[PDB]
């Protein structure tokens, strides 16, 4: 398998529209019925609407009734919500999930801002290495969320520590990434953090060196 | 609308040990046709989707260890975790499908108790590129400790710093249980450049003494 992908999501301006998909696959999406549930970034969970099979009943969460629109499109295997007149009390991760005993599948989610901030790309800097040494990447400046980090193409995984982005006084987010290597390996074995944010499509490789 | 409130919000609990949930629902979830609890119990592992471990109160999902067990009735129901793994930490919720909205608890953060853990701590100056740029991002790193509680001072020429950092810190290791924090000391390239010694001065449960680490601007 069951796979749920939602998309749609983005920076809106608070006012504005934005429809979220959620694609579905590995099972008979007709015979379930789908959910929405949203969670404020460090919040819990928020359940927002649901759909029976043939999309004939519906319901919504009080906060979102007569704002959001679930609807569904059973023979394109995607689920939908239609989210109008949004505020800054909607921003969050949506996520769709398929029904069954409970809510038995989730998708990753996709990440709703709304905010009339604009989108701004990171500056990626290094934090040069001084038994074992630090190493790591600030990737400084950037909104909305988020970025993510992968050290050597995915294959350095181990010691890795990315901290959660931190909101500035300026209003931008930052963060770090750091792992601990052997300082024997300072040598023989590149560092590069690979940086993505995705919503000022800033793609950066950044090599650490002492 | 019902109202699903968790006991406790936050909860720390040994290693090997049994951890004890509560759920309060404001009136009745039993459906007599079905004769069944309609109540859900989830895990949110730290940056993953939920994980749905038990459906109809006590039912658990093929995959789930037989470690996680739910119980109740009517109003008060309890989610069970026995021989408390590394891997448990999460936040749980508990969540109505009886009625919409299908509203679910406001999540037990669950910590996993291990021994005490001193921070290796590292000291990082801001970067040249970033010096070209007006601003000067000091990094202290305080690597897997535990617990939680530690005091990061910043100290440029001997003079504690303060209202000029930010922390963050990550999620309980999946595996050791652990810690690790980032302090960020930003000034700018003017204040950066009339300093020498920049020090990054460590407390926690686990140092016998406070660990500090320095560097000279310069060097
Ligand atoms: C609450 C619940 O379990 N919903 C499930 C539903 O169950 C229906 C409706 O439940 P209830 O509101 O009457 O309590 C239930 O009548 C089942 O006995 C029929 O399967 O079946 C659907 C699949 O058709 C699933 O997607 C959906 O999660
Ligand atoms: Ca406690
Ligand atoms: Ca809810």
């Amino acid at each position: 398998e069951v796979q749920l992908v939602e998309s749609g999501g983005g920076l809106v301006q608070p006012g504005g529209s934005l429809r979220l998909s959620c694609s579905a696959s590995g099972f008979s999406f007709n015979s379930f019925w789908m959910h929405w549930v949203r969670q404020v970034p460090g919040k819990g969970l928020v359940w927002i609407s649901f759909t029976n099979n043939e999309g004939t009943t519906t319901a919504y969460a009080d906060s979102v009734r007569g704002r959001f629109i679930i609807s569904r499109d059973n023979a394109k295997n995607t689920l939908y919500l239609e989210m109008n007149n949004l505020r800054g009390e909607d921003t969050a991760v949506y996520y769709c999930a398929r029904g069954d005993g409970g809510l038995d599948d989730w998708g990753q989610g996709t990440l709703v801002t709304v905010s009339s901030a604009s989108t701004k790309g990171p500056s990626v800097f290094p934090l040069a290495p001084s038994g074992t040494a630090a190493l790591g990447c600030l990737v400084k400046d950037y909104f909305p969320e988020p970025v993510t980090v992968s050290w050597n193409s995915g294959a350095l995984t181990s010691g890795v520590h990315t901290f959660p982005a931190v909101l500035q006084s300026s209003g931008l987010y930052s963060l770090s990434s750091v792992v601990t290597v052997p300082s024997s390996s300072l040598g023989t074995q590149t560092y590069i953090c690979n940086v993505n944010h995705k919503p000022s499509n800033t793609k950066v490789d950044k090599k650490v060196e002492p | 609308d019902i109202q699903l409130t968790q006991s406790p919000d936050s909860l720390a609990v040994s290693l090997g040990e049994r951890a004890t949930i509560n759920c309060k629902s404001s009136q009745s979830i039993f459906r007599t046709s079905r004769n069944k609890n309609l109540l859900n119990w989830y895990q949110q592992r730290p940056g993953q989707p939920p994980r749905l471990l038990i459906h109809w109160a006590s039912t658990r999902k093929s995959g789930v260890p037989d470690r996680f067990s739910g119980s109740g009735f009517g109003t008060d129901f309890t989610l069970t975790i026995t021989s408390l793994q590394a891997e448990d930490v999460a936040i749980y919720y508990c969540q109505q499908y009886f009625s919409p909205p299908y509203t679910f608890g406001q999540g037990t953060k669950l910590e996993i108790k291990r021994t005490v853990a001193a921070p290796s701590v590292f000291i990082f100056p801001p970067s040249d590129e970033q010096l070209k740029s007006g601003t000067a991002s000091v990094v202290c790193l305080l690597n897997n400790f535990y617990p939680r509680e530690a005091k990061v001072q910043w100290k440029v020429d001997n003079a504690l710093q303060s209202g000029n950092s930010q922390e963050s810190v990550t999620e309980q290791d999946s595996k050791d249980s652990t810690y690790s924090l980032s302090s960020t000391l930003t000034l700018s390239k003017a204040d950066y450049e009339k300093h020498k010694v920049y020090a990054c001065e460590v407390t926690h449960q686990g140092l016998s003494s406070p660990v500090t680490k320095s560097f000279n601007r310069g060097e």
